[PDB]
């Protein structure tokens, strides 16, 4: 088909003449379908200073299913494993084929800045998030410092 | 890529065959998708339930049930005719300056 | 509410301007307008939800359907099938209009 690939040549086009603010994405080598992308944690969150970066995986049917996306760098989050897995509801049940790599970037920005603890990955992590923010913020910088820094 | 065009071999794609204008607050038929002016439809539709132009039937009993603003070819209109929006916008603050 | 505001009760047409006038369109001009935003290319065999009118090329719109998900890929809303759609050739006919392919 070709199809796919001619979609992601294209988003490659856009973000080259509009670079997403504090994000940045790619192919990773040669082939197209495999992407990299590096995230600056927001200013609006105990992220801040931290550049964490992400691995993309194309289907072949792209944009008519969500590409795969997750973190590389270890990241404190409830949405966010250890795997670096994402729970983000456009990842899954509400992708969007209007949807782009750009936007799910994004997304996945304002994720870091409002975490999701009422769909948690890390149910421990939402606990904290939810009971004691203090603590939250206090934990996610340090691990921000450590791994993402 | 840039491409220039007659003024006049586009108007037909932007204008009202209602009021014979340039469409203002464009408002599509959902049933046949053809356009008009808001004002122009809005008014039409009140002593009729069929489209002005393939005189499909709007909607059984109640034609603005199956209307619907179109901001995509609104917002096509004003970026192709020039000083068209400004005008427009300028025809409402001198009239509600006098009202 | 579809009820006319004072302005609108009386407004008068907007002209057409008939002279020799020629519209200067550069590549972003219409770009939005007239971009399919499933495949990102130039709108092809137009058709058009009908609740929300938003514009997608016929095969895209067709595919992601069959790709089991019933929205309007652009705002959400429910879609039951292609019937909730609508072929839009006066859309062609202003992209032919500008760039013929
Ligand atoms: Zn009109
Ligand atoms: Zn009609
Ligand atoms: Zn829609
Ligand atoms: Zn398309």
């Amino acid at each position: 088909l070709g199809s796919a690939l001619k979609r992601i040549n294209k988003e490659l086009s856009d973000l080259a003449r509009d670079p997403p603010a504090q994000c940045s994405a790619g192919p990773v080598g040669d082939d197209m379908f495999h992407w990299q992308a590096t995230i600056m944690g927001p200013n609006d969150s105990p992220y801040q200073g931290g550049v964490f970066f992400l691995t993309i995986h194309f289907p072949t049917d792209y944009p008519f299913k969500p590409p795969k996306v997750a973190f590389t760098t270890r990241i404190y989050h409830p949405n966010i494993n250890s795997n670096g897995s994402i729970c983000l509801d456009i990842l899954r049940s509400q992708w969007s084929p209007a949807l782009t790599i750009s936007k799910v970037l994004l997304s996945i920005c304002s994720l870091l800045c409002d975490p999701n603890p009422d769909d948690p990955l890390v149910p421990e992590i939402a606990r904290i998030y939810k009971t004691d923010r203090d603590k939250y913020n206090r934990i996610s910088r340090e691990w921000t410092q450590k791994y993402a820094m | 890529r840039t491409t220039r065009i007659k003024i006049t071999e586009l108007n037909p794609h932007l204008m009202c065959v209602l009021c014979g204008g340039y469409f203002i607050d464009a408002t599509t038929i959902i049933e046949c998708l053809h356009s008009f002016c808001k004002t122009c439809i809005v008014r039409y539709l009140e002593t009729s339930k069929y489209c002005p132009i393939c005189d499909v039937q709007v909607h059984k009993t109640r034609p603005l049930l199956n209307i619907r603003s179109d901001k995509t070819l609104q917002d096509i209109v004003y970026k192709l005719v020039p000083g068209l929006f400004k005008n427009e916008m300028k025809r409402r603050r001198d009239f509600y300056a006098a009202h | 509410t579809w009820e006319l505001s004072l302005y609108e009760l009386q407004r008068t047409p907007q002209e057409a301007i008939t002279d020799g006038l020629e519209i200067v369109v550069s590549p972003r001009s219409l770009h939005s307008e007239l971009m399919c935003p499933i495949c990102l290319d130039m709108l092809k065999n137009t058709m058009t939800t009908k609740e929300c009118l938003h514009r997608f090329c016929a095969d895209c719109i067709i595919t992601a359907l069959r790709s089991g998900n019933k929205e309007c890929p652009t705002c959400r809303k429910k879609l039951v099938s292609k019937r909730s759609l609508r072929p839009d050739p006066n859309f062609d006919a202003l992209i032919s209009k500008i760039y013929p392919s």
